């Protein structure tokens, strides 16, 4: 039973891998459009 | 045809004949200064609007 687990439990281990490049990947875009429009909006001013 | 050939011009009567007196002579005079001044200064405003809007949208 051991021998069956230590199969799953690695797959495990590199799927959470996977999820949290994802994830740190969508933070990195997000700060990036955010400093983008930022930068759009700073540099030529248009409000209202 | 006739109008011009007798040079007489033809005007249509007022609505409301009434007699222009000074009180009412003097205060419309007043009235019509007053909306010119008003409207001019609404121009003025909307001058000064397109102008720091326009400034503004550049840079």
């Amino acid at each position: 039973c051991e021998a069956e687990d230590i199969a799953v439990y690695e797959q495990r281990l590199q799927q959470w891998h996977g999820e949290r490049v994802r994830l740190i990947q969508r933070e990195q875009e997000q700060r990036e459009r955010a400093r983008q429009d930022y930068e759009a909006r700073r540099a030529a001013k248009a409000s209202a | 045809k006739i109008c011009k050939e007798l040079g007489i011009e033809y005007t249509f009567p007022p609505p409301y004949h009434r007699k222009a007196h000074r009180r009412w002579v003097t205060k419309k005079a007043l009235c019509t200064q007053v909306f010119r001044e008003v409207q001019k200064l609404k121009k003025q405003k909307r001058a000064l609007r397109a102008a720091a809007v326009a400034a503004h949208k550049q840079g």
